[PDB]
């Protein structure tokens, strides 16, 4: 239940993502996988976003970072202006064409790890801009690891996509060290969040009728 | 011919009515009993239209436009106050005992009634008494049958019996409680009954087969074809 | 720059540094989501669903309205008769990727079937998973309208409600009736 | 005589002024619902008209609009000349409160007009537009190349043959080869642009401020020449958040088109859906009630004190303190207590409606406005003090990046700025609109001298003024409909659709095929957060627009932006970005 991707950026592959995905099982002893552990620890409680925003959704990410919502109670309020330093990239706004070169590019400088959270319709698919000049969805070119819906997400939102990503973070497997062992990156294949929910969801019968405040 | 309607001068064929020469020259009048196949009647009334005799005549008097000649020198105003206060009227009459049928209908959005409705700028529903209301009939496997919808514009019956020369479809009953249809439940054995379908302008009579899988008109993608 | 520009500025910023300094003896503005849930209004839109009328059967007759309305066009649906005659849908997927919670097939449903309700909490990991079919739309209830029942109105004969059992509805005249 | 009948405005005097100048025959006067005299000159007059109009008695001072339109499939052009496609320029007299609309008809193959940049200098960026999105060319165009598409783009989309929706091409591939040539086709030319590498002392650095730089408020790139700290010059590189928006238009139904309007300037929100439904309720013949005016005003003014809040907080921010943008969104939160109560959402309600706005006001709203207005005042008072009278912002931004009324004129400059060089020009009060006349406000203006601490202390009061606006629709609100009773009010109040044939049936066509606009043309022009903001419709009979143009003031600002910051420092250029208020939706719409 675990997917391996595999980069290669100069090999004979042209279309984007320069990457190979195939599903496996769990390479995951008794030392290396507590040690994994911490270290998917701290990556998950320590998630340094990318101040990089096209449109309206990035207004409603940086409304979480305010005091008002106070996402800095995760550690994920840091902000870095540089690729280097960041390590989630949160595509908040259309995926515009003339933006999809400049994307790719602040992707490419990000360093490992990295995680991409596509925020709202416009990153997700498109949204509602089915029209000459944007890119249907920013997973054609950039891998997503977690998809908001919304129009835009609302802060908490975001937040919660956040905690997903950091679900997802606490249980994949990278490599310890570039020098020695496996250097490809495994991600679980998470139950959907849709199926999850299904029987809490379904389960409502009554709601407020939209008459009051 | 030439005709003047609202204070613009028209050409036209003397020999046709005037609901036919207005609609040839692209000006919108509401009518539901008229067809250009089948001719004029002048039953629902919906096609009122003011003339005058001169243009020194400011009194006029409501015309149906199906059933006048469009011959030289006349008047017409279709955006009189009168014109259009009856023509709302009329769709009014109608809508008093029309099903609230639309989401369930298969003519919706295809329909003529709802075109004419809303043309009229009917929309306020200030009728409160009863509708009355029809059993259906079993008309075989092509035409399914819907009498609550009807607004007894008399266009199929004229269609089958006298364009198609049918004999199992026809008028029945009375002054509000007029039904079309069959004498009994049995299949409509004209061979060029499915033609219904798109004469009535309701959704009486419609496509059993494209019921059982149905879809909106916007929704279809269409082809010309042989 | 001026003495009194010095001295004037030195001021204003020993002022804000007070303000400041105070704003730490303030109370907190933070909502502090997961903990405490959100707060939504009853007319927020957020996730959408399908309700049921007082009676228990689906809402959604199948009419397409919702879909035609969407600006989007991220609904999709197909329409299915029972044998009692009743409008159904056979299918109902809604591409949530690409939906932008505006309203508008809520707006444009004439049966109060579709509607937006408040929870917003939908991140999914894969994409895909963010098309939502009937299964996941349908819900046990009447949601945000608690009585509104379309077949009720409608004339159009179903199991439970016969010719002229509507709302506003006489009962049918036979046309071989003997009364005048 | 209702407000949205068609008027030829034979009466102006501008007309009798251009009758006596040019003679009767040389131009063809429209009849509209526009509200402004539409006049059709030959193009081989074009220049000698408008030079008339810069030197009329009463100028007309300011190139509000400069666009095409692709007449090819009107097919309701009764008494307009006979075009292939037309150019249209909308001018401003300010001291006459005057406005008119001059339009070129052009043929398909002589697609080409003479330059308006030497009479106004902001027509440099709407000719490139123009020629970008319907191939028109401006003969004496300086620089004619793309400002919306990039380099390598073929056709222009907003001509009538070019496909609209992405699913028409193939998706979206990056291969290596697309990235490398796209990449090249973004790299800044110098020669291009007329700029040397350098002296012989010392060379220049060319910065890209932007796409991804936290003070370019969006996708947006400044290049910028660089003598050590100073802007020897720079080019604003615009169309990164080009979303196609007006093609939109004439691809939505005008009920359907609502949410789109409303992420024309996405800190705006029901600010940006007024101009269009006063536009299209012209276009229907709507008179909305009196309650309608007063719910549009209070949410249209709770959006400009969201709008302005976040622009005086991110000024702050960009000046250098950081703290008060926390308390800015806590503000904002308040707000959007109200907001979602409402309309139930935050950002994009797309809650207005062609006749009226999509529900009534819900119960207990007025104890909301009554939180946020006792909120309000002290936590402004608050930011006042701790940060616009700290003095190290004030020599950040007092004397920065400043410019006069000839300057904010020359370049369509509205809004703060506007005000700001001492020009009293507000729309709420100059040409009022949603019954902004039964409230009192006051309009603050500037000294004479547009600085960015003249601009964000203007926004300031502009908040209160709003905050007095909300007190009023606190006290003052109507009772009645929340909707017009027009037949084209779409849709039609629910529950008579839910239990009524005939409301049912125009509920039904108008949300599938769409409500039928008659085939008009319809202008509305509105004070939006960050300027003027309006919108042009024009309608061919269909449910459809036949052509939507929307007029933002953020595009005037930034083609403004190297004038007024050509020798500053990039510290003064950071200010002014901050003190413009511009978002790029605005920009590239
Ligand atoms: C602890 C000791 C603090 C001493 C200073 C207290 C300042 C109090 C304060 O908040 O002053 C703000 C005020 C702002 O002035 P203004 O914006 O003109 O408003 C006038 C109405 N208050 O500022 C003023 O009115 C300016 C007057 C205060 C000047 C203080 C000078 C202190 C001695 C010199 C220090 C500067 C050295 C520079 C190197
Ligand atoms: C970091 C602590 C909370 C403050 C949040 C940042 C302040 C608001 C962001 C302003 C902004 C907007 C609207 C914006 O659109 C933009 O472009 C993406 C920016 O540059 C990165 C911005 O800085
Ligand atoms: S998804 Fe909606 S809110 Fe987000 S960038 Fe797109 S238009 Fe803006
Ligand atoms: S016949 Fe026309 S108006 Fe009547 S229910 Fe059907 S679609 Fe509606
Ligand atoms: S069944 Fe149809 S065609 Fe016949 S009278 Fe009634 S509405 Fe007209
Ligand atoms: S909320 Fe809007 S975008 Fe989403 S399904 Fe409904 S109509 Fe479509
Ligand atoms: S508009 Fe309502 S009843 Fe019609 S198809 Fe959509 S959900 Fe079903
Ligand atoms: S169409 Fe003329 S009366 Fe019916």
């Amino acid at each position: 239940d675990y997917t391996l991707t595999r980069i290669d950026p100069n090999g004979e592959n042209d279309r984007y993502p320069l990457q190979k995905q195939e599903i496996v099982t769990d390479p995951l002893n008794v030392f290396m996988g507590k040690l994994n552990d911490m270290v998917n620890w701290g990556r998950k409680n320590s998630i340094w976003p990318y101040n990089f925003g096209l449109s309206c959704c990035y207004v409603e990410m940086v409304t979480s970072f305010t005091a008002v919502h106070d996402v800095a109670r995760f550690g994920a309020e840091v902000l870095r202006a540089s690729p280097r330093q960041a390590d989630l990239m949160v595509v908040a706004g259309t995926c515009f064409t003339k933006m999809a070169p400049v994307i790719q590019r602040l992707y490419d400088q990000m360093l490992e790890p990295k995680w991409v959270i596509s925020m709202g319709a416009c990153a997700n698919s498109g949204g509602m801009y089915d029209i000459y000049s944007v890119v249907q969805g920013v997973d054609k070119f950039i891998p997503v690891d977690v998809y908001i819906p919304g129009c835009p997400p609302r802060p908490e939102a975001y937040m919660q996509a956040l905690m997903l990503l950091q679900e997802s973070i606490g249980k994949e497997r990278r490599p310890l060290s570039w020098v020695v062992g496996d250097q490809g990156v495994y991600r679980a294949n998470m139950q959907s969040e849709r199926e999850r929910k299904r029987g809490e969801r379904i389960a409502v019968t009554n709601l407020r009728t939209p008459d009051e405040i | 011919a030439t005709i003047h309607v609202d204070g613009k001068e028209y050409e036209v064929n003397g020999a046709d009515n005037l609901l036919e020469a207005c609609l040839s020259l692209g000006l919108d009048i509401p009518y539901f009993c008229w067809h250009p196949a089948l001719g004029s009647v002048g039953a629902c009334r919906q096609c009122a239209v003011k003339q005058y005799q001169n243009a020194e005549d400011t009194r006029g008097r409501l015309v149906m436009s199906c059933m006048t000649p469009a011959s030289d020198g006349t008047f017409i105003s279709i955006d009189d106050e009168e014109a259009k206060q009856f023509r709302e009227s009329v769709v009014e009459w109608l809508m008093t005992n029309h099903p609230h049928d639309c989401p369930v209908c298969e003519e919706g959005g295809n329909c003529h009634l709802q075109d004419m409705t809303v043309m009229t700028g009917h929309s306020f529903r200030r009728y409160r008494f009863t509708k009355r209301t029809h059993r259906n009939q079993d008309l075989g496997p092509f035409i399914s049958h819907e009498m609550n919808r009807c607004i007894a514009c008399y266009r199929c019956v004229r269609y089958y019996k006298d364009y198609a020369d049918g004999t199992d479809l026809g008028v029945y009953g009375a002054h509000d409680n007029v039904y079309f249809g069959r004498p009994e439940d049995g299949t409509l054995e004209s061979e060029f009954s499915g033609n219904l379908v798109e004469i009535c302008p309701t959704g009486v009579f419609t496509d059993k087969t494209h019921s059982e899988r149905y879809n909106r008109k916007w929704d279809m993608q269409f082809a010309p074809s042989i | 720059m001026t003495l009194k520009e010095l001295l004037v500025g030195f001021g204003t910023q020993v002022r804000s540094i007070w303000m400041i300094g105070l704003h730490a003896f303030a109370k907190r503005e933070t909502r502090m989501y997961p903990e405490e849930p959100v707060y939504l209004p009853p007319r927020y839109r957020g996730r959408i669903v399908l309700t049921r009328d007082p009676d228990g059967e689906e809402r959604c007759v199948a009419c397409n309205l919702c879909a035609v309305a969407c600006p989007v066009g991220c609904i999709s649906l197909q329409k299915a008769e029972t044998k009692d005659g009743r409008w159904y849908p056979e299918f109902f997927r809604i591409n949530f990727s690409r939906c932008i919670f505006c309203g508008l097939c809520e707006e444009a449903c004439p049966t109060t079937a579709i509607q937006l309700t408040p929870d917003f909490e939908m991140g999914e990991y894969k994409r895909q998973d963010l098309v939502y079919e009937k299964e996941d739309l349908l819900i046990s209830g009447p949601g945000k309208y608690p009585e509104y029942n379309f077949y009720r109105m409608a004339g159009m004969a179903i199991d439970g409600k016969d010719k002229g059992e509507a709302e506003n509805e006489a009962k049918p005249i036979d046309v071989k009736s003997l009364l005048p | 005589e209702p407000a949205w009948q068609t008027r030829d405005h034979l009466d102006d005097p501008v007309i009798g002024e251009l009758r006596n100048r040019f003679g009767p025959d040389a131009f063809t006067v429209q009849a509209t619902r526009t509200g402004v005299p539409v006049v059709w000159i030959k193009r081989e007059q074009l220049l000698e008209v408008g030079d008339f109009l810069k030197k009329l008695p009463k100028p007309y001072v300011m190139l509000f609009d400069l666009h095409g339109m692709d007449e090819r499939l009107r097919t309701h052009r009764e008494g307009l000349p006979a075009a292939d496609f037309s150019v249209f320029y909308h001018l401003i007299s300010i001291d006459r409160n005057r406005d008119i609309m001059l339009k070129v008809a052009l043929a398909e193959n002589d697609l080409h007009v003479p330059t308006f940049t030497k009479l106004f200098p902001n027509a440099n960026w709407y000719e490139r537009e123009t020629w970008d999105l319907f191939g028109i060319t401006f003969d004496g165009h300086p620089n004619l190349r793309r400002i919306m598409m990039p380099q390598t783009w073929k056709g222009h989309p907003l001509r009538k043959d070019y496909p609209a929706r992405a699913t028409e091409f193939s998706p979206f591939e990056l291969t290596k080869a697309k990235q490398d040539l796209e990449m090249e086709a973004l790299t800044f030319k110098p020669e291009e642009w007329g700029m040397k590498r350098g002296t012989e002392n010392e060379d220049f650095m060319f910065l890209n401020l932007g796409p991804n730089h936290p003070s370019a408020h969006g996708a947006f790139r400044i290049v910028l020449q660089l003598d050590g700290e100073e802007i020897v010059d720079c080019v604003p590189d615009i169309g990164y958040h080009h979303r196609g928006a007006e093609k939109m238009g004439e691809r939505q139904s005008w009920h359907s088109y609502i949410p789109y309007t409303d992420r024309i300037e996405y800190l705006g929100g029901c600010v940006n859906e007024m101009p269009y439904v006063l536009a299209v309720e012209k276009l229907a013949g709507i008179t909305v009630p009196d309650r309608v005016n007063v719910i549009r005003v209070m949410l249209s003014e709770l959006f400009r004190i969201n709008s302005h809040l976040l622009y005086i907080s991110t000024f702050i921010q960009d000046v250098g303190a950081m703290t008060p943008v926390f308390f800015a969104f806590t503000d904002r939160q308040k707000i959007y207590d109200l907001v979602e109560a409402i309309t139930g959402f935050r950002m994009h309600p797309a809650w207005f409606r062609i006749g009226g706005v999509a529900h009534d006001l819900p119960r207990g709203w007025d104890r909301l406005l009554r939180e946020f207005l006792d909120w309000m005042p002290k936590r402004l008072a608050s930011y006042e003090k701790a940060a616009l009278q700290n003095t190290i912002l004030k020599g950040r931004s007092q004397g920065v990046a400043a410019y006069g009324a000839k300057e904010a004129l020359e370049w369509g400059t509205t809004g703060a700025g506007l005000r700001a060089t001492g020009i009293d020009f507000d729309v709420r009060k100059a040409r009022p609109y949603s019954g902004y006349e039964n409230f009192d406000f006051e309009i603050p203006v500037g000294g004479g001298v547009s600085d960015c601490y003249t601009r964000v202390m203007l926004k300031v009061e502009e908040l209160r003024q709003s905050l007095r606006i909300l007190e009023q629709c606190l006290n003052n609100m109507p009772e009645g409909p929340f909707k017009a009773d027009h037949p084209l009010t779409t849709p039609p109040p629910k529950e008579r659709t839910l239990q009524h044939i005939e409301t049912l049936i125009t509920h039904f066509l108008q949300v599938s095929w769409g409500p039928v606009m008659p085939a008009n043309e319809s202008f509305q022009m509105i004070e939006a957060t960050k300027g003027i903001n309006s919108y042009y419709l024009t309608s061919d009979g269909s449910t459809m627009s036949y052509r939507t143009r929307v007029r933002t003031p953020s595009f005037a600002h930034l083609q403004q932006i190297p004038a007024a910051i050509r020798g500053s420092l990039v510290s003064d250029l950071i200010v002014y970005l901050g003190s413009i208020d511009f978002v790029m939706s605005d920009v590239d719409r």
